């Protein structure tokens, strides 16, 4: 929460080169860490599962898991056939997703 | 525009007596000057959003 108590307001009433609107509020921070600065692991398992799925699914075998329970509309074979989800990557990358 | 009196000049000397004559001297000078008026202007504007 930005403290509503303002420390100062350096406004510039009256100007025709910039029409004195504002310089926007900016912020600097770090999202670093220790010599172990970050870990891109954990989201490597979904990548590997996607790799294996695309190795053993070249694109001629019919594979489709179903999302909705009743049907879609017509006599068609459901569908979720995307990849990275029928392989387990989406539900392993969701842990690092806001 | 306005006038200016440069100098009245010399008119008449201390002439001698018994001399049926005189001297024209030297006429003065009257100049005629003039001057303009200059303008002074500027601009300032707003954003009409913080003004409300």
């Amino acid at each position: 929460f930005f403290p509503y108590g303002s420390p100062d307001r350096f406004q510039t009433w009256g100007d025709c080169h910039t029409c004195d609107v504002e310089s926007q509020l900016m912020a600097t921070y770090v999202t670093g860490r220790r010599c172990e600065n970050s870990v891109p692991a954990g989201i490597i398992i979904g990548i590997l599962k996607l790799i294996a799925w695309n190795i053993n699914n070249p694109g001629d075998e019919v594979m489709s898991v179903r999302n909705t329970l009743n049907a879609n509309a017509q006599g068609l074979i459901g569908g979720t056939n995307n990849g990275a989800v029928i392989s387990g990557a989406q539900d392993e990358w969701f842990r690092y997703r806001r | 525009t306005y006038m200016k009196i440069a100098d009245y000049g010399q008119l008449g000397e201390y002439t001698c007596d018994a001399k049926c004559d005189a001297e024209f001297g030297e006429p003065g000078n009257i100049r005629h000057l003039e001057g303009k008026t200059y303008d002074y202007r500027g601009v300032f504007c707003f954003n009409r959003k913080n003004l409300q």
